[PDB]
Formats: C-alpha cells, structure tokens, sequence
C-alpha cells in the first residue's frame, strides 16, 4: 500500500485539463482513508459468553455458601446492602461530567495537538 | 428476538426514561430528586429485607433479637436462644407441621 | 467540530453515555462553529480551486 | 399500605402498552411466540405491522415465516405489509424451504393475496431449490393448502404438481385424523382435475375416500368418482382397492 | 469514521488473565495439604468405610437452615466418645 | 524529484486499503525482553520483596503447626481428647 | 471470627502472584500504550515551536 | 513539485492524526502512519524511561524537553535530507549540513 | 503474537495515565545544578537509572488494592484485602522492598543504644502498613455485620412491611455505613501507596555524577 | 492450487472438545463423596491437628521407591492400636 | 561389546560434519549460539556462509546482527556474504537499532569492509531512525569503534557526530576497565580531531585521560593535549578539571 | 462478487477488434480464481500449545504416578514396550499404500466426477 | 533458530534417509530390512529394560525374582523376599551407605 499523496499526484498528472475538474472528486475519494463499515452483530463473543457464564457460575457458588454460612440471613441482606449502592450509582454520578473529567487526568486528552501549523509546510 | 439486542434495547428504556419520579407525579411529595434516590436506596433495602425474611420465615435467627419473638410462638423453636434446643423442638414440630 | 466529532466516537454510543452530548460539556466556540462550515464549503475540491 | 404501592405499580407499568414498547425491538420473535399463547389483539398486531415494515425487506427466512403465521393466527390481513412479505420471498425464493413456504402460503391462502410473481417463486422454490422429498416431510393437509392455491389463482406449474403429488400417501394422509383426512382428500382431488393433472401417486388420494366411504356423501363421492374416472383412462388403467396381505 | 472499526471486535480479556487465573487456581489446589475439613487416611480405611460414614456432619451444613447449625448428613454414629 | 523511496518506511498516509495490525511492544511480543530487560533491572526489589513475605510467612507457618503439633501430643500423652469432639 | 487464614503463605503467595501480573500487566500491556500516545502528543508539543521552524527554513516555497 | 511528495505527506498525516486523535484513532494507524516515532517511543519504555518527560519536567530542563520533542520527530526530515544529499552527490558536491564547518 | 487494537484517548487510558502520572509525581526528581543539555544528558539517564521504578510500583500497589477493597462492596464478595495474609502480606512486601532498595544502596551489609530504637520504629512500619490496610478492611465490614443483625431482629419480630419507621431509620444507617466503606475502600488503597512511595523514597537517593572537567566561559 | 489455504489455519481441536472435557472434569470432581483416601472430619478436629498428622502414610507413597511399600510421611503415631 | 556399540556410534552419527547438517535450517541461530561457545571452526564457518547466502536479503534485523557478530568471533570474512549484509542494512536502516548497529559496524571495522551508501544508512539510522538517547546505553568502547570506522573511511557526517558524542560522559567512560578506557580515549579523540568536531562532551572524554595520566605516555598525551588546545578555542575557553564537591 | 464468466462476457464484448488478442491473457486473469497464497508461518497456533502442553503435562502427571505405583519399574518398563511398536509401525507401515487404501474406502474418492460431459454444454 | 522449524526439518533428515541399516554397512548380517527392524524392536525393549534397571539399581524388586540375587548382595535389603523385613534393613544401610 503506497502513500496516497503519491496516488494523488499521480492520478493528477495523468488527467488531461478537460476532465481535471471532473476527476477531482474521484481522486479526492481514491486517497481518503478507509473508515470500515458497521459489519452485521455476530454478538456475545466466545469471551464474553466466559465472562458471563464464569460471572454466573462465580454469582451462584458465592450465593451457594453463604446461604450456609451461619450467619446465612446476615450474608444474603448483605448483598442486598451493597447492590443497593450499585443502583445509586447509577442515579447520582454525573456520567458525562465523569467523562470528561478523566479525559483531563491525561495531558494527552487535556488539550489539542499542538504541532505542524501549515504555514510552514505549503507547497507554492 | 436476537438475546443479546432485544433487551439492551429494553434495559436501555427502562434506564433512561422510565422514571417513576415524574411518571407516578411524586414531586408533589418531594422536595428535590437527589432525595427521592436517598430514599429509594433506603425503600430498597427495606423491601430487600422483608423479602428475604418472608421468603423463608419459620425460622431460627442466628442474629441477637434483642428479647422479641415474632408472633405467636413465643416458646417455641423460633424463638429458643440455645440452638441445640431449638434444633431438638424443631424436628419435633416438623413431624405436626 | 470537536464536540460534533466526539459525539460519534465510540465513547458516546456506551450505555452511560448514550444520551449524552459533548456540546453540553465544553460547546463549540463561534469560530470553531463557523470553520467547521467553511470546511464543509471546501471539501469539493472544485469548489476550493475557483475560490483559491 | 403494602397492597396499594403493588396495584399502583400495576396500572402504570405493567399494562399492554409498554408490552408493545419492549416489543418494538424485535418484531417477528415477539409477534410469533406472543400469537402462539393466544394474544391475538387486533389493534396491538397494528403496532407490530408499522414497526416491522422497514425491516421486511431484510428478514431472514425464518423471520418471514414467524410474521406470516403470526398475522394468520391474528388474522390480520395487512395489505401494505403482505407486499413486502411476498417481495421477500419472491427475492429470496432460493433461501425459503417448503416447510417455510407450506406456511407462509396457508397464510396467503386465507388472506386471498398473491401475485403472478409470487406464484412462479413459490412454485420454483418448492420444485427446484428444495429437496425432492421435501413434501414427503410436510404431511397433506398442508400440501392440499398448496393445492388449492395454485387452482384458486388458476396457475398451472405442471412441474409443481408433480412435486406436492409425491407428498401424498397412505403414510402422510394416515397421520390425519378422519375429520380432517376428508377434508383434506375432497380439498386435493378438487385442485388435481382444475389442472386435469393425474399423477400415479392420485390413488393414495382416491385410495383413502374410497377405504372408508361411510364418511362421505353421495353428493362428495359424486365428486370423488369424477376424479377417479378422469385419473383411470390418464394413468391407463382402472382402480382397485388392495386388501393387505 | 472509526467507530464501526472498535465495535467489531468485541470483548476482550485482560491480555494475560489466562496467567493469573492459573497462578491463583494453582495455589488453592497445589496447598500440599488435604483439603480443608478432612483427613487422609489409609487405603484400608477407605475400602471398608461407607460413604455416608467418610463424610463429616461439620462439613455439610444445611443450604437454608431453618435452625443454626442444622447439617445434611449424619456421618458414622460409631463415635470415640 | 522526491519520489516515495525517500519516504518508505519513514512516514505514511493514512491508511486506505485496511486498517494494519498494531505494532506490538518488544515486551508484549516475549516474557523474556520484559524479564531480561524490565523485570529483573528495575523490579527486583519487588521481586525480592514479595520473596521475603512468603518466605518470612511460611516460617510463621511452620511455628504454627509446630505449636499445634505440641498441643496435639500434650493431650494424647495426657489422656485427653485433643479437641471438643466437633459437635455434633 | 475469622482471623487467622488456614495458611498463611498461600494467602502472601495469592497476594504476591495478584501484585506481580499486576506490575506485569501495567509494565507491558498498560503502560507502553499509555506512553505511546502520551508521548505523541508530547513530542508534538515540545516539538511545535522548533519542528515549524525548521520547517520554515527548509521549504523553498516563499 | 520538486519535493512536494515530503511535504505533503507531512500535512496529510498529521491532519489525521490531529482530526482523530484522542477520539477514534487506533494506534495501529499511527504506528502505520509514524512508524519510527512508535519505535522511538518504545524504547523509552523498553530502556526504563517511559517518564523521561516527566524526569525533564521534575529538574526544570525546558529546553531539553524540546530538544526531546524535536529529536523524536527528527525523522519526519529524513525523506528530504536523503534526497537532498543524493542530489548534491550525483551533482559532485557535498551536502552543506552533513559538514562540520559547512 | 498479534496484539490487540486500542483506542487512542480511551478512558481506562486516559484514568491510568493520571494514575501513573500521579504516583510518579510523589518522588520526583532533583534539579542538577548544571544546565541540562547534550553534556549532563547521560548524568541524567544515569540518574533515571539508579532510581526506583516507585512511580510503577506504587500504581501497582494502587490498582491492586483499590480493585481488592472494592469487590468488599460488590455483592456475593468479600474482599481479598479482608484476609490477614493478603492485606499484610502485601505491606511486609512493601517494607522489604524499601529495605531491600535501601541495603543494596550499599554492599547488602545490614545497619549505641539509639539505633535498637530507630529499627524498631522502623520494623514496626512493616506491620503498621499491612494491618492499617487489614483492619480497615475487616473492622468496616464486620460493623455491617452486627448491625444488620439488629436491623434484621425489628422485620422478623415485628410485621413484614410493618411498624416501618423503627426499620427505616436503621435501613438509612446502614445504607450510609456502606457509603462510608466505599471511601474508606478509596482511601485506604491511597494510604497504602502514598506511603509506599514514602518508604522507598527514603532510599531513593544516590550521588549525581555529573561533570568531571568543564571547559568554563 | 488451495495447498496454501489449509496450511494457513494450523492445529485446532474438534468442534466440541470443551464440552467433553468439561464433562469428564465435572464427573471426577463432583463424585459427592470425599477424594479417594481421605475422610471428611469436623472443623474441631481440622483446626487442632498439625498438617503432618492429617496426612495418611498410604496416601504418600514413595516416589521411586528403593523397597516396594515406602512411603515419604509417616502421619500420626498416635495410633488406636 | 557394550563399549563397542558406542564407539562405533560415536564416530559416525556424532560428528561435526552432521553438526552442520542439522546447521543449515536456520543459519544465524546456529551461527551467533556456537560462535559464544567457542566453536570458531574457519571452514565449519564456509559452509555457514553460503547456506545463508540465499537468505540475507530476507532476514530480521536480529539475524543480521546475529551473522555479523558471530562471523566477527570465528573472525572469517566472507567478502560477498558481507555485501549482502551491507544491503540488507542499508535496505532496511530504518529497522535497525543503535543496540543493533554498533555490533555490525565493529565487525565491518576489523573487517575493513565500507561502502558509502553503507556509511550512510548507518549515520541516518542512528541519528534519525533511532531514539537521541540509544548513545548513552551504548558503552563508549562501542561508540569509539563507530567514531574510527568513519574516520577510517574519510566519512565526516557532523550530524551523527553530534549523536555518538552524547554516549561519551564520566557515567559511560566509568564502567570501562582503565585499560579499556585508555584504548577508547585516545581512539576517541583521534576521531574527534579527524573531523575538527569538538562538542561540548568533548571535555569528558579528555578529562577521563587529565585525571589519570599516569596510565598515559607522555606521545599519547601529547596527542591529548593537542585535542585540548583544539577543543578549547572552539568551545571559547579553557579546560579545567573539577574536584567533587 | 459477481461471477466470472458474466466478467469475461463483459471485458471481451467492451474491448475492440484489434486489442482483442492481446487482451485474452488479461481476461484469462482476471477470471482465473483465487488461490491464496502462502503466508508466513506465525507457527504453532494458541490451540496447538495447548495441545502439546497439554500433552505433556498429561504424560509427566501419568509418568509421575507410574513411579510410585508398586509395580513401577513394570510400569516404567511397559511404556518402552509400547513405544517400540510406535516406532515399528513407523517403519513398517506402508503410509502411501494407506493412503490411496483409505482413498477408496470413499466413493468420493475412489473415482472420479462423472456429470456435464462437454458436448452438452458447448455455445456454438 | 525458528523453535518450530528447525528441527523439524533436522527429525525429517533423521526420519527418512538418516539410516543405520545402510550407513553401518548391516547388510552384509542380515538378510531383509523387515528383519532388521524385528531385532531393532527387539534391541530398542532391551537396552530400554537396562536402563531403567541401572538407572536405579539398588531397589527391592517388586516383581517376583526367581530365586536369583544381582551381585554380592544375597542376603541383604536388595535381595530379601519379605518387603517390611527389607525396609528395615535399608534404612540401616542407608547410614552405613
Ligand atoms: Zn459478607
Ligand atoms: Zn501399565
């Protein structure tokens, strides 16, 4: 896969002055990167079906012994307890603003790139 | 249905846009709605609570109570503090029962 | 825009972002509203060539 | 207050309207299986047939025939949909199996609506993209179904016929009960003189009228015996009923 | 423009899980020690013992107990008491 | 003129047939460049650290069994049962 | 309660195999992908001023 | 259009990077797109200095961190100066910067 | 052999880079005093080289703490950080990695009746940070059990659904003691790390080399 | 001529071997009984007995043993004798 | 006849002519492991150097520097296999490293074996290609044998100079036996001088010799002290060694 | 993917009288299918390590229960009898004779294609 | 080397023309190659017998001896018939030895 500008100046130089402002639309879309096309689901991978399954045969073992822990009642309102705050979490962070908020954790993020200002590099 | 893109899809409408804070009114009652989810988070537990009691009541607590019984037992196997007693009256009254 | 672009990244189709805008973050400023369009003017490249 | 916060919550979520809100998503799952437990609801099948019709042209073949005899145990016709159905199978007649196509045309037989486009790609469906023993696995009163509309709709596919006429036997018209037996060989032995189209396999047809003709009546054995007139000097020769052994 | 490129591959496990899930199942069954509420005992012992007198009422507890302490087997009533 | 042998391997366009392979880190690709060049250079401290504790845990270990195994024969050298019998 | 483990080496043990993939995993997976594009953005911007200079003086275009 | 292949695959990736970066663009595109600055950025994870920049921030060295910068993005004027040193070969000369005093 | 596609500016990218850049941030390095250029360019390699990887380490004692003491609040788990072997297990690796960095700093040679004292003051560092990460674990989480215990003994003798505002104000205890265990869960994995950087950083010091001969004006 | 289409995938399993060995794993560890030499005891009896003591002499056999019947523990010398 | 059987299988299976018959899959592996070993073997070392002949075009940039260093310590030098690795290097000078650079040049500079294009693709390669810092994780005695081989062969490219002259400084020189020190200072220096290039760590490499010149002659530190004055007037000043603290 | 003779109906009907015999090996191409070329080895697959690790932790697990088996020098000794006939069978087992042997337990194989027999599908 | 593709190709050249029959001349003692490989079946069973016996010589056999003892043992551990009596005299021995 050879560079598109060197594709562009190509498919530049062999056009004639007719159809050469024609053909700049179909040069303009042989150099454009390809952004690859929402395929069909195939969903739930073959890991995700063992994150799921091994997340419900970890969930039904947990709840399997502490229903005979002797302190059964205690250890299954305690899951209760707990999935309760789940639930207001859900309700009360600010999604958007949590986003947003480690996209400044990271200097990366924080800002735009900075480099490469195009009055340097014209070609006149 | 495909399983895993039906009730996403429901999930998803029932997260976002079913609210039982404005569909059900409820701001009649309530101040703001930072606590109508501190006191779902406290309705959730209490419901949470009794269901996990009733679900299995005739039973002896391993928690203190803290001198009461239920209802009517009072003497019973429910409400006997030395558990190899009550072990002893429970397989008594299951045979009744 | 910058907004206008994140709003389609794949953070913004999770399910904790999905109803979401990033213009209700940080929105587009007046000059970044105003050069997205003089982008969309420029991206016929005939269009480009007869303005240059 | 225990009783009144369930009742509550009884009358504003779960209802029918929010059944047909989480129903949107998948529409040809949840209109079958919901048919299938009896909910017919004229005017909630309405809001399946609207959610459904930008995506019937994309359907896979088990999806169509989800909607098909799910909108027939509802009986309701679509028109508007029904065109789109049929422009699924007639695009993708090659996809569809005969046990898909005996059920999405017992559909279209109730509800009368065909095309002549959707005759032919039924018909080369059946015939050519599918086993040839793929009626043999049907059971007749589905292929009588078949029969009928292909002679309602007067389209003679002579290579159809031969097809639908092998899933006729002692053994496929056997596991019908003698209700429906007759009113399947009366259906067949109609559509197999509107073609004048008398296969050997006519007198496994002829054959189970003519074993128990207590259940006829004269007026119907009239019509059977026209048929076996018209199917003897065809197959070149006369009927003759078999005691076993 | 890239979005549909990261939906395609989907979940995805941390890239090594399949090491620490073996580093940590291989220290709860390599203890080098029986197995936490029984004893090793001879092959003689384990030839002539029925199976409902190897098995400790300590260690089946009763999965709902309706009193605490309740236990679902009764082991050997022949007790060294 | 400048001609794209100048710029192979050195600077690309973005790609327009598929998307590539990512690039693997020299450790991502071998356990023995990270131990050889990370591990052992810069984390042995740690490595060390985490050698000591099991170490030092296992001889608290094996002061517990050896208390437990003089309380064993303190009481079948004494006539009494070793524990209380269970319970049940 | 529980206080004391049935072993206490296979619980430091648990602990020192959890905390060795995690400083496995952050030196190999995380953190050459945090670094390469914290560093692109870096780069670029410790860059900018002197990569556009010289860039200036370099093309002839003027 | 002598060197107009450089410089403007200078400008047309690095308006890819800038559109997408830090929103959707994969690092497979940019270590396709910048192949030596992956590879230079790796070694300073490879040989211990993944917070080099950070060591520079800690000890004030302003302007060793653009000496760092610029030497990381050294290469994106490579393409010109083998092309302009291979002219200046097959032309006799020399090419001016390879030389101390020139 | 084929690695695996990120994202640029994901966010579990973008959390460990503030992560990272954090605890990195808590030892950092000293100005020479030369000016850093081409010349004190290897001294400062040099120092990079001889300092710990404390900014790694700490963020592995961060992340491995915070993702244990936060399945205590998940349901159906305990946390791992609860047991005595874990949690302490993991602050003697600390204490020995501090005093394994600071024994190498010399020829593994270990050091009147003062330094007895600064020893034990120092060997009770090892486990002052492993039982502070213990019993924080173990003390919040054995509250929840007692007092859902007595929130539990008002629903069984009295009504289910019945004399509800004696249970409410328990419920609302309760719930905010689960509140609280996810700060103490937070906190206690940045205590664990921010002293694990204090610890080491008391070793993490060794001598510029610099230059030797300079050519001045 | 397609030679080099089947050399590109390599070795893989038959299309359902997690299944057979996921079944023959879960009926050698869900037998419902105690592990093949060893006896199920109370909890009283775990936490009081040395882990030298839990150990069977039967159950440890010598690795390549110099006189057939050497074993590498020796167990309890508290024996019932 | 126990004794027998061995011997006679000793002398006919295990032998060096078999030993470079399993050799010949993967020449580079084989060469660079046996080499460490000792196994120096000049004509064990031709049947090396054209089996891997029709693979030099097409190897990693660790095969190729597995070939050269082990080609070094067996010491042979196969004129038309190192025009292969001259073109494998410069083909692919953006791949290789300055880790992996410094190896291959040391054995193209006992070997005097240089082109220019060769010259060039290894001074773009360290300057360019890789990290400005590869320098100090060198070793000086390395960076001495790389600042020879293009004094050597006239090649004055002040950029790589500016590169190779960062490696040099009290931290790289220090870990150098003052044996090995000395022969790399005055090779250094003699470099240095060759093109008049003084930078600034140039006053390290000359104050590894000022602070020890006991271990020097008093030729070679007139060679030295010539660098000094001719470092000093290009600097603007005078060298002045400092005492710590 | 279209199919390939509708391509070489169209690529030899819009080609002209003079370019048409030249252009034959070009449509020949064109049309020809696809097989895929021979990649680089990328060798032992995931699954093949399991398969050989696997194997391997299965044959030192049965060799270490084997060593203390009270007949262990009869075990030990009984795997060299068994590998001896792996190794005669390697050296006594016609392989290409079995497989042209196993090729006609196939009727698939043990002929060859018999349909559309090329003067009843000619386009004269 | 590639872990995978060198000794593949060095088994392949061993497998296949690599062959002691001809390259040890062994045509000038036997009559066939089939019966070449019956006695190198044969002699593969009996250095494998030998050297797993040698390899831990000093055992108490499990298999019944026939009445013979190996060397000058004969009335030791090695050679004794009752396997609780030979245990005690190895672990005498072992001091000794
Ligand atoms: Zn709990
Ligand atoms: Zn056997």
């Amino acid at each position: 896969e050879g560079n598109s500008v060197a594709g562009i100046i190509k498919s530049v130089n062999e056009t004639s002055g007719a159809n050469l402002l024609s053909s700049l639309k179909t040069i303009k879309a042989q150099a454009a990167p390809i952004y690859p096309a929402a395929a069909s689901s195939t969903g739930y991978s073959t890991q995700a079906k063992i994150a799921l399954f091994g997340a419900l045969s970890w969930i039904l073992y947990r709840a399997d012994g502490q229903s005979k822990a002797h302190e059964w009642i205690v250890d299954l309102n305690l899951n209760v307890l707990q999935a309760a705050w789940l639930i207001s979490f859900s309700s009360l962070i600010p999604f958007r603003a949590v986003y947003f908020a480690f996209r400044g954790m990271a200097p990366a993020t924080a800002s735009t790139l900075n480099g490469l200002k195009t009055f340097s590099s014209i070609s006149l | 249905m495909a399983v895993t893109s039906f009730l996403g899809k429901a999930f998803e409408k029932y997260f976002y846009d079913f609210s039982a804070y404005e569909q059900f009114g409820l701001n009649r009652f309530l101040s703001s709605k930072g606590q109508y989810v501190a006191l779902r988070h406290v309705g959730f537990v209490m419901v949470g609570v009794n269901v996990l009691l009733a679900a299995n009541f005739p039973f002896n607590p391993p928690f203190p109570t803290i001198g009461m019984c239920p209802a009517g037992w009072e003497g019973t196997w429910v409400c006997q503090a030395d558990k190899a007693k009550a072990l002893e009256m429970y397989k008594e009254w299951k045979k009744s029962n | 825009t910058f907004a206008q672009r994140l709003n389609s990244s794949p953070a913004f189709s999770s399910f904790l972002l999905k109803r979401e805008k990033a213009e209700s973050e940080v929105p587009p400023s007046e000059l970044e509203l105003e050069a997205a369009q003089k982008a969309a003017e420029l991206e016929d490249p005939e269009v480009a060539l007869r303005t240059l | 207050p225990s009783q009144n916060l369930v009742s509550t919550f009884a009358n504003k979520v779960i209802v029918e309207e929010n059944l047909v809100n989480v129903a949107e998503i998948d529409v040809p799952f949840w209109s079958y299986w919901l048919s299938s437990a009896g909910f017919t609801s004229k005017d909630a099948f309405v809001k399946f047939a609207e959610a459904v019709k930008p995506k019937v042209a994309a359907l896979s073949t088990s999806d169509i025939t989800n909607l098909t005899v799910a909108f027939k145990r509802a009986n309701y016709y679509d028109k508007d949909l029904f065109t789109g159905i049929e422009a699924n199978v007639s695009a993708n007649f090659t996809k569809f199996e005969t046990e898909q196509l005996l059920q999405i045309v017992a559909t279209f037989d109730a509800f009368n609506h065909s095309s002549v486009a959707f005759l032919d790609d039924v018909a080369d469906s059946i015939t050519y993209c599918n086993h040839y023993l793929a009626p043999v696995r049907a059971g007749a009163d589905e292929l009588a179904t078949l029969l009928t509309y292909y002679a309602k709709n007067g389209h003679e596919r002579a290579d159809l016929l031969a097809t639908v006429a092998r899933g006729f036997s002692e053994v496929s018209l056997g596991k019908l009960s003698a209700a429906q037996r007759k009113d399947t060989v009366l259906s067949a032995l109609k559509a197999f003189q509107t073609f004048g189209f008398y296969p050997e396999s006519i007198e496994a047809v002829i054959g189970a009228a003519l074993v128990s003709p207590a259940e006829y009546s004269a007026e119907e054995l009239k019509e059977v015996e026209a048929v076996k007139v018209a199917a003897e000097n065809a197959l070149g020769g006369e009927f003759v009923l078999i005691q076993e052994g | 423009s890239y979005s549909a490129y990261f939906a395609k591959a989907g979940f995805q496990f941390p890239a090594g899980l399949s090491a620490l899930v073996a580093g940590i199942v291989a220290l709860n069954v390599c203890t080098g020690r029986p197995t936490k509420g029984t004893k090793e005992i001879s092959n003689a012992e384990y030839n002539a013992t029925p199976i409902g007198y190897l098995q400790s009422p300590d260690q089946h507890p009763t999965a709902f107990p309706k009193v605490p302490g309740m236990k679902d087997v009764h082991g050997s009533p022949h007790h060294h008491h | 003129v400048l001609g794209e042998v100048y710029l192979k391997d050195i600077l690309r366009t973005p790609p327009t047939g598929a998307i590539p392979a990512n690039v693997p880190h020299p450790f991502q690709t071998s356990f023995y460049t990270y131990a050889t060049k990370k591990l052992i250079p810069r984390h042995w401290y740690l490595l060390g650290g985490f050698t000591f504790t099991i170490t030092l845990y296992g001889i608290l270990d094996g002061l517990r069994d050896s208390g437990k195994k003089k309380a064993y024969d303190e009481a079948i050298h004494a006539g009494k049962t070793p524990y209380t019998a269970g319970g049940h | 309660m529980k206080l004391l483990p049935e072993s206490l080496q296979q619980e430091a043990a648990t602990a020192a195999v959890v905390a060795s993939w995690v400083l496995w995993h952050l030196d190999t997976q995380l953190l050459p992908t945090i670094m390469r594009e914290h560093k692109l953005h870096a780069c670029w911007a410790a860059a900018a001023k002197r990569y556009n200079e010289k860039l200036f003086k370099l093309n002839p275009s003027y | 259009e002598e060197e107009e292949l450089w410089l403007l695959t200078l400008t047309q990736q690095f308006k890819h990077i800038q559109k997408h970066f830090g929103i959707d663009l994969p690092h497979s595109v940019v270590a396709h797109m910048d192949p030596l600055l992956i590879k230079k950025i790796d070694w300073e994870t490879t040989n211990a200095l993944e917070d080099f920049d950070i060591t520079l921030d800690d000890m004030g060295a302003e302007d060793a961190k653009e000496q760092w910068g610029a030497e990381n993005l050294s290469h994106h004027f490579l393409p010109l100066i083998r092309y302009r040193r291979d002219l200046a070969r097959k032309n006799g000369d020399r090419y001016g910067p390879d030389l101390v005093n020139g | 052999s084929s690695v695996r596609d990120v994202k640029t500016g994901s966010l579990p990218t973008n959390f460990l880079t503030g992560v990272y850049r954090f605890w990195r941030s808590q030892n950092p390095a000293e100005k020479p005093h030369d000016p850093v250029n081409d010349r004190l360019l290897p001294a400062v390699v040099d120092a990079s080289d001889k300092r710990a990887s404390i900014g790694t380490w700490a963020t592995t004692f961060f992340c491995t703490i915070i993702s244990c003491n936060l399945l205590g609040l998940m349901p159906f788990n305990e946390a791992p950080t609860s047991g005595l072997g874990f949690a302490t297990g993991l602050g003697v690796s600390v204490w020995a990695t501090a005093t394994i960095l600071g024994l190498s700093k010399t020829g593994f040679k270990f050091p009147f009746i003062f330094v007895p004292l600064e020893t034990i003051s120092y060997t009770f560092r090892a486990v002052s940070l492993g039982v502070r990460l213990w019993v924080n674990m173990l003390a919040g989480h054995t509250l929840l059990h007692i007092l859902t215990g007595m929130a539990l003994a008002l629903p069984f003798s009295l009504g289910f659904f019945s004399m509800v505002p004696a249970t409410f104000g328990v419920c609302c205890l309760l719930s905010a003691l689960v509140g609280l265990e996810y700060l103490v869960a937070v906190l206690q994995s940045g205590v664990f790390s921010i002293l694990s950087t204090v610890y080491v950083g008391e070793f993490n010091h060794d001598k510029f080399i610099g230059p030797a001969a300079k050519i001045v004006k």
